[PDB]
């Protein structure tokens, strides 16, 4: 239930 | 710096080109719209029909430019709603992402972590298909060094938030198999310096001890209980987050698992836990000591010697409702098991007027909880004789004149209990 399961590496 | 903002139609025409170069140029632009923070066309570039093409770029190993760009356009596109994550698995992505767990460079191999990331992320069916691919062994190979600190610290910090999706989900749970061969592996990264690999490493424990009481021995049996109760006391509250949960999954568990927390001296640090500023923090703490006073008598006594009465008390007085309502779980169960001294004990710290205050709450099952438990401490008043005495206490505290309401309430359990109490006491 914690941090997102998902990540979107998108950076500035 | 010349791959920004290309339309959707233009990526796909140089990507079907035969030229390699063009291709790459294409792809990189792909990307550049899936980095671009607001909102990437991701649906369209699937309904394209580029993923397919994406996934054969990671093969080209010749050519490793178009690998990095692919397999970061294709980790954004995983990142998504299920139905998305879901186009990239149909791709044929999973198989050539553990084939990249091996490249050369550390910066696409780190992109290769971070797409079976997202994918098996997703839900349980992607993180056994992941782990069916064989993913694991390539992941924890990744990880096979002296030291730690000698790795990338981002590039650990992947790995790790990898590790601990595969380790997430409970319909069904990770295989038994695939968790023995991750904790070993996780016990150590438990241990790092870093405080977003040990966040990250709480959270891969607190999936695992999520569970039946034989998915929370193997994991209390490599010893980490101890560990545990160390980062409890952390500063960074990312960090005491999971390992609260963790231990509060442990509890849960048969009562020499609970034993376990109780010898690591995790007792000593609730007293900043019950009054931690966070409210969740308060709430996990105190649903962690409902399991702890649901125990054996001498295991409620560990909670009486290390003086966290007083804090039950406190946070049955003052919390968020939430909180309040797992003291009163807390003290339900600490009067249900405790002797007759150690509910004594209970009432002389003052448990009853902040008992009878949560009965004006407009929570049906709260009420039963709290109800249940004056039918218990007048179960250990008649031992005593002083039933009276404790009629007294409650009357004097505009408790009796509650109960007389919860007498005639609409839920049939609660009516049942105070008319009893009204009778047989009052």
């Amino acid at each position: 239930e914690g941090p997102s399961a998902k990540k979107p590496k998108k950076e500035a | 710096q010349g791959t920004v903002n290309w339309s959707v139609e233009d990526i796909v025409k140089g990507i079907n080109s035969n030229n390699l170069e063009s291709q790459l140029q294409a792809t990189q632009a792909a990307r550049k719209l899936l980095s671009r923070e607001k909102q990437p066309p991701i649906d369209n570039i699937i309904r394209a029909g580029l993923i397919p093409k994406f996934v054969s770029f990671l093969g080209k190993t010749d050519c490793s430019p178009i690998q990095f760009e692919s397999a970061w356009a294709l980790t954004n596109i995983a990142s998504g709603t299920s139905e998305q994550t879901k186009a990239v698995v149909d791709g044929g992505a999973i198989p050539a992402f553990i084939s990249l767990l091996a490249s050369p460079h550390a910066h696409i191999s780190e992109q290769a972590v971070w797409a079976l990331g997202n994918i098996a992320g997703d839900g349980s069916a992607f993180r056994d298909l992941v782990i069916k691919h064989g993913a694991i062994d390539p992941l924890l190979a990744l990880l096979a060094v002296p030291d730690l600190s000698t790795l990338a610290c981002g590039y650990l910090r992947n790995l790790t938030w990898t590790l601990s999706n595969l380790c997430r989900n409970k319909n069904p749970a990770p295989p038994l198999d695939a968790v023995e061969q991750i904790l070993p592996t996780l016990v150590r990264l438990l241990h790092h310096n870093d405080p977003e690999v040990l966040a990250d490493s709480c959270w891969a424990i607190s999936y695992l001890t999520d569970g039946p009481n034989e998915r929370i021995e193997m994991v209390v049996k490599k010893g980490v209980v101890p560990q545990l109760v160390k980062l409890l006391g952390a500063t960074e509250l990312p960090i005491v987050t999971p390992a609260l949960r963790a231990i509060g999954n442990i509890v849960t568990g048969t009562d020499e698992q609970t034993q376990k927390v109780i010898d690591a001296g995790a007792l000593a640090v609730f007293p900043s836990l019950l009054t931690n500023p966070k409210t969740n923090i308060q709430k996990e703490a105190t649903w962690t000591m409902s399991n702890i006073t649901a125990g054996r008598q001498d295991q409620i006594q560990q909670v009486v010697n290390h003086g966290l009465v007083p804090f039950l008390v406190g946070v049955l007085s003052k919390a968020d409702f939430k909180t309040q309502k797992e003291a009163a779980w807390a003290i339900t169960n600490y009067t249900s098991g405790g002797t007759v001294e150690q509910i004594v004990y209970l009432v002389h710290c003052g448990i009853i007027e902040p008992l009878m205050n949560l009965l004006s709450a407009k929570d049906t099952k709260i009420i039963q909880v709290i109800l249940d438990a004056i039918s218990n401490i007048f179960q250990a008043a008649e031992k005593l004789g002083e039933t009276e005495k404790l009629s007294i206490m409650i009357e004097e505290c505009g408790g009796l004149d509650k109960i007389e309401a919860l007498q005639r309430h609409e839920n049939e359990s609660v009516y049942k209990a105070s008319l009893n109490l009204i009778e047989k006491y009052f």
